[PDB]
RNA sequence: AACUAAUCCUAGCCCUAGCCCUACACAAAUAUAAUUAUACUAUUAUAUAAAUCAAAACAUUUAUCCUACUAAAAGUAUUGGAGAAAGAAAUUCGUAAGGAGCUAUAGAACUAGUACCGCAAGGGAAAGAUGAAAGACUAAUUAAAAGUAAGAACAAGCAAAG
RNA sequence: GAGCUACCUAAAAACAAUUUUAUGAAUCAACUCGUCUAUGUGGCAAAAUAGUGAGAAGAUUUUUAGGUAGAGGUGAAAAGCCU
RNA sequence: UCUCCAGGCAUACGCGUAUAACAACUCGGAUAACCAUUGUUAGUUAAUCAGAAUAGGCAAUAAUCACACUAUAAAUUACCUAUAACUUCUCUGUUAACCCAACACCGGAAUGCCUAAAGGAAAGAUCCAAAAAGAUAAAAGGAACUCGGCAAACAAGAACC
């Protein structure tokens, strides 16, 4: 017998961009202050 | 080895196996295997003239909502029933048998669109 | 061995709550109340366990009489089975006889 | 249009050893799921005459061209004759 | 045409497109059956173009602009069709009293079961269909074990929900 | 119309007629390289060739001459989490072909084009 | 699910799809429950801090977070950060606000600015208000701009967008005609045929 | 000889010996549903 | 585990501590550090 | 002067008490090679539980298993290779939400009847850990296990003791 | 549980060249089998490889679907085979 | 471009996206390059290839180039009589280096066509020790080897229990 290999996932950032990804802009619901 | 857990399609099996994809049938194969369409059959898309229609597909941010009254068959009934009924009464041409006048079907067959059982898709 | 390296959260126990205070009160409800109530009456527990004491096979027949006919199904095959199971080993096995 | 092995044929009607070798005229019977009526329903009404001119083409080429192999001729020793036959 | 598929040519590649508030159940109401069928086909060609421009932005892996739009015109249509929904339920109870469009009943399954059983559409009446008299709605009683053994699971289930619940609120009071 | 139930029909019987319309359809670039006059949609997979014409004829007065349609397995290959398959929906492409000598090309949408000499010291102390 | 933590991004975020993964097992945070009806709080609502680094100053509530009992306020409890941090550039600092509990602020009576506690109740209308504890008063509902950024009196209706009037016409004619019938007659359609028997079952 | 290759796909035979018809077939058949349903399976025949 | 053993750190501890000037894994090892620092005693 | 590692607290669970249930939830599909819109070929549990085991073998027999109220009568009358064992009745008595339980090798197998194994019936896991706030850059705490590194060895020996 | 294997039912396939004859004949491929030796022995392989060999128009071999089930089935009997 | 090797292309069954492009360089290939891996996007198009009305009446005469020719194991809906209907194209299969053997396993795997025009690479670099495995050559002798001509041979013939 065995154990499955789960891939087990200042680190997103590394991991989609890598894989690269689309991200949307996003409107800020609170004004920044 | 088999999966188990996919679905069970067309495309999977051998030739022989064959089964559809939901796709409403529109014919009849007759023997000698003769493929015959039947016209009725076949949905037809009734499609209205919008030239001149003034409704497009959002509306005004200014445009105030109203207070949600679902339809009930009271409220259908006092709107379009009520109003026969209560001035027949006064003139007294009013009758149990005569239900029909006033747009009652006893039955609905004999009907293009029957309410009960449907006979007709959305 | 490996230890805690923090001390846990401290325990803090109330002991003039309403439990803790009036605890054992109404126990001598029978020689200080003409004996209409045994204490035994008192008890809160198990229906078949109420003023009664025995050992583990005595237990699992008492209960079995007493709600056996309530029971579920895995559980009375369950119930069943430690009944034999004690019954082959009181009765068979063991340094005395 | 789809791909397919089986086998590869020249014929022209008969076999090498026939003595008629060469071609006249063939006649072409059109199905009716081609015929005028129905491309028509199909919108397709402009392609009334592109069915007749589509099978003289590859009926006529193929019936032209198996005669000229018959005689020897292919793609590396091209024909010297040119091979001429008609249709219906 | 074609056409019809795609945005206005000026707002292609433009960040954001502005859209007003989607229709509502009660506004909706106030318009006529007639009305109705044209908004729908209005609302279509609407969800095609959108459906049809989310598409092309993954193809093209860039974000879909105004991506609540499309949130907006599916809620329409949902409206628009809860509306007619409506209207014939309450004509179909007026005349027929029934609260289902379609026929059915309460059937018990050869596994036990209680479920409703929703009927089709023969050409020939059921004592002479020969497929339809292989489906059995009754259950032999090798099934009554089974029976027993679903509502003593269900019964534990329940009984550890409550117990949970009286615990999670012994933590609250303890805390507040 | 899909998720709805068509009346039986029998030798005599009526048209069927579908009012409002539950099938869209969203128009796509080909993957390959395509004929000018073909066009690609992707449909719901109840939809047939039959439906994509009068759909395209009778809502967006569009003339069809042929359609031609396919059914594309998706992906069950990737895993979550817990190893459990992902699956990416089937879905039905459709080839139409235009009409009268009509072309189309699918439009081009989003068409959008401290000193060196003193290192680690704040600048802001102006001793 | 069970494990999704509420935090100050917005659910749904990318920030919030990575502070909350499927995979995520986080320890549950622990809530007061509070009825809809007790909660008192609303966006534009002046409150005061009764305690914590700025107690005593009152603020502007901007958003509300309910599941975690949570009221932000504008310019107030307040940590320092760099926003737009990148490899050549540090980002510029800014100050950015922390959630305060309910229990942690006061409504303020507006005439007279205290930390007025308030009550629910009815009106002559029947509206339900807030009315201070103390010095019973009525403290409006105040009007805070919509989260998606719509204004609807600035609001210009551009293509495809209804005009009001057109909206709120009224053509419904209340008939026991189904929206199938009410469009064959009204578009002319003819269909004499009748489908034969169908058995149900 | 080389062994552990007893298995030699069929679709027809598959879903014959094993399926959802063929187990309905005879109540002891049935009784395998049950006991699958009730234990929870997410398949309950090929 | 109504009742665990919490000490087992300290008994481990004081056969070590008579087995640290040993050569080996009988230093370190309780199984192996405990029989000699038996013999040495 | 540290790597591998370690620390952790609540996810849920357990036994009772109480209580009949009326959860059986959109459209559509499904008993056809289930989940395939319409005819074809129609549809239907079971005669007595056995054995292991006890009798130090085994061959009649062997509590519960194979339930009919509590306490007593009573391990009494009876029954039995009169052995092992088994075992009444007449009759009398009887008005009522909690934890000196578990806290991630524990408590349910369960994060799941999943992954995975098996043609099938069937078998069946492992694991998580910042803070008030991550719209504060996801933390800390620990000569602490075996294992290594920092730092190979230096005639001679149960490796230590004097 | 007969998708392996044993036997069976139904519907299908394959066999060149050469010599005999008119064939369970001959030489020898494809194909089926597994005689002898070496290698291998946690191996390429939970029975293989490389050579060498036996049959090769028949009681031949192969394909597809169906049947017989453990107090049993199958068996040109090896107490063989039945994942 | 060169050197060398010689089961390839289709279909069936099976598998179920391993197909193709891009971007990645953690995991997977028993190492690298590169990807068969990860993520994203795409794809397989059919009226011919492939799959999916009723009631009666009646049959002596194989196949094998079917003629001759014998043979033995004795061997494939039609045609008629009446009734009924009186113009039809929808649905589904279509990718790949693939399947069964825990693996990118020297094994297993049906048929048609063809035999190199199709498809491929035995050597990561170096070094030439022992022992071990395989191939080729052998002065003089020729079974003296060995349980036995096992294995090998420029042999493969003859006989007998
Ligand atoms: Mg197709
Ligand atoms: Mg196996
Ligand atoms: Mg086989
Ligand atoms: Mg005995
Ligand atoms: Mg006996
Ligand atoms: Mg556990
Ligand atoms: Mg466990
Ligand atoms: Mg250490
Ligand atoms: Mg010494
Ligand atoms: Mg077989
Ligand atoms: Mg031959
Ligand atoms: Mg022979
Ligand atoms: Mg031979
Ligand atoms: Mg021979
Ligand atoms: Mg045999
Ligand atoms: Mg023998
Ligand atoms: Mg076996
Ligand atoms: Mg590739
Ligand atoms: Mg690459
Ligand atoms: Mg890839
Ligand atoms: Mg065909
Ligand atoms: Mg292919
Ligand atoms: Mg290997
Ligand atoms: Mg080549
Ligand atoms: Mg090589
Ligand atoms: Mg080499
Ligand atoms: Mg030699
Ligand atoms: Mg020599
Ligand atoms: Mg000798
Ligand atoms: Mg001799
Ligand atoms: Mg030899």
């Amino acid at each position: 017998r065995f154990r499955p290999p789960t891939p087990e996932p200042k680190e997103f950032l590394e991991y989609a961009r890598k894989a690269g990804l689309v991200i949307p802009q996003e409107r800020l619901e609170r004004p920044i202050h | 080895g088999a999966d188990r857990m996919s679905k069970w399609t067309s495309k999977r099996g051998p030739r022989t196996f064959t089964k559809s994809r939901g796709a409403k049938k529109t014919g009849i194969y007759t023997s000698d295997r003769k493929f015959v369409q039947i016209k009725e059959m076949v949905p037809e898309f009734v499609v209205p003239d919008l030239t001149g229609f003034k409704l497009k597909p959002y509306v005004n941010y200014r445009a105030p909502a109203g207070i949600d009254t679902p339809l009930t068959a009271k409220a259908l009934f006092q709107e379009t029933v009520a109003p026969a009924i209560e001035k027949d009464f006064k003139e007294g041409t009013f009758d149990a048998n005569n239900l029909e006048k006033y747009g009652f079907e006893p039955t609905q067959e004999g009907k293009l669109f029957q309410l009960y059982p449907k006979n007709f898709p959305r | 061995a490996f230890v805690r390296l923090t001390l846990p959260p401290p325990k803090v126990v109330d002991r003039w709550n309403e439990k803790r205070a009036l605890f054992g009160v109404y126990d001598n409800i029978g020689i200080l109340g003409n004996f209409e109530k045994h204490p035994k009456e008192l008890i809160k527990g198990p229906v078949w366990l109420r003023g009664w004491r025995g050992n583990e096979l005595q237990r699992c027949v008492r209960k079995k009489k007493f709600v056996g006919n309530r029971m579920f199904i895995e559980d009375l095959h369950n119930l069943n089975k430690r009944i034999s199971y004690l019954y082959k080993h009181f009765n068979r096995h063991g340094k005395y006889r | 249009l789809f791909r397919r092995q089986y086998e590869n044929s020249i014929f022209t009607g008969s076999k090498t050893a026939d003595p008629c070798c060469y071609g006249h005229t063939q006649f072409h019977l059109i199905p009716d799921r081609l015929k005028r009526e129905r491309l028509i329903r199909q919108n397709q009404a402009e392609q009334v005459e592109a069915v007749f001119r589509a099978n003289a083409i590859a009926s006529l080429f193929a019936w032209t061209g198996a005669q000229a192999m018959y005689q020897g001729f292919w793609s590396e020793a091209d024909v010297t004759r040119p091979f001429v036959s008609q249709a219906v | 045409g074609l056409e019809e598929f795609f945005d206005d040519p000026k707002n292609w590649g433009e960040e954001k497109v502005k859209s007003g508030a989607s229709w509502t159940c009660q506004q909706l109401r106030n318009k006529s059956n007639e009305d109705l069928h044209k908004l729908w086909y209005v609302l279509l060609k609407e969800r095609n173009m959108l459906l049809t421009l989310e598409q092309e932005a993954k193809r093209q892996r860039l974000p879909m602009p105004s991506p609540e739009r499309l949130e907006k015109v599916v809620d329409s249509m949902d409206n628009v069709d809860k509306v007619v929904q409506e209207r014939e339920d309450a004509l179909r109870l007026l005349q027929t009293g029934q609260e289902k469009p379609r026929p059915g009943a309460w059937r018990r399954d050869i596994f036990g079961r209680i479920v409703w059983h929703k009927f089709k559409q023969w050409p020939i009446p059921w004592y002479l269909n020969k497929r339809y008299n292989r489906r059995r709605f009754f259950a032999m009683p090798y099934v009554d074990r089974f029976i027993r053994l679903r509502i003593e699971k269900h019964a534990r289930i329940e009984a550890r929900k409550r117990s949970l619940q009286k615990k999670k609120e012994k933590i609250l009071h303890a805390k507040f | 119309a899909r998720n709805v139930l068509y009346p039986l029909y029998q030798l005599g019987g009526p048209q069927l007629r579908v009012f409002r319309t539950n099938f869209f359809i969203q128009l796509v670039r080909p993957g390959t390289a395509q004929p000018e006059d073909t066009v690609q949609f992707r449909i719901p997979m109840e939809m047939t060739r039959v439906d994509l014409r009068n759909y395209l004829e009778q809502i967006y007065n569009v003339p069809v001459a042929a359609v031609r349609t396919r059914v594309q397995h998706g992906s069950n290959r990737r895993r979550d989490h817990k190893n459990v398959r992902i699956k990416k929906p089937d879905y039905k492409v459709a080839y139409v072909q235009l009409a009268h000598g009509q072309t189309f090309t699918f439009p081009d949408l989003f068409p959008e084009k401290s000193d060196l000499r003193c290192p680690g010291i704040p600048s802001w102390f102006g001793l | 699910s069970p494990f999704y933590r509420y935090g100050m991004s917005r659910p749904g975020s990318i920030a919030d799809k990575r502070k909350n993964p499927p995979w995520s097992r986080r320890r549950p945070v622990v809530v007061e429950p509070i009825s809809d009806e007790d909660w008192h709080l609303f966006c534009g609502d002046m409150v005061e801090i009764l305690e914590g680094k700025d107690a005593g100053k009152q603020g502007k509530v901007v958003q509300v977070v309910r599941q975690r009992n949570w009221v932000v306020l504008e310019g107030l409890n307040t940590h320092y950060r760099y926003i737009g941090r990148t490899k050549d550039h540090r980002g510029t600092m800014i100050a950015s606000e922390a959630p305060l509990l309910h229990h942690q602020v006061k409504l303020v009576d507006p005439v007279d600015r205290k930390p007025t506690e308030i009550q629910w109740r009815f009106t002559e209308a029947g509206e339900r208000v807030r009315v201070s504890t103390r010095s019973g008063r009525i403290i409006p509902k105040p009007e805070f701009p919509r989260a998606d950024g719509i204004v609807p009196e600035t609001w210009t209706d551009g293509p495809k967008d209804t005009s009001v009037e057109d909206a709120l016409e009224r053509t419904y004619v209340p008939r026991l005609k189904t929206l199938e019938e009410d469009v064959m007659e009204a578009m002319g359609i003819q269909e004499t045929r009748r489908f034969k028997k169908v058995y149900w079952y | 000889r080389a062994r552990g290759n007893e298995y030699q796909p069929s679709n027809i035979k598959r879903k014959h010996k094993h399926g959802w018809v063929r187990r309905l077939s005879t109540p002891a058949g049935v009784q395998v549903i049950l006991r699958r349903m009730l234990k929870g399976r997410k398949s309950l025949s090929h | 585990l109504r009742n665990r053993l919490t000490d087992r750190y300290w008994r481990v501890q004081e056969v070590l501590k008579h087995a640290q000037h040993f050569r080996g894994r009988k230093n370190r090892c309780y199984r192996l550090a405990v029989r000699a620092v038996t013999r040495a005693f």
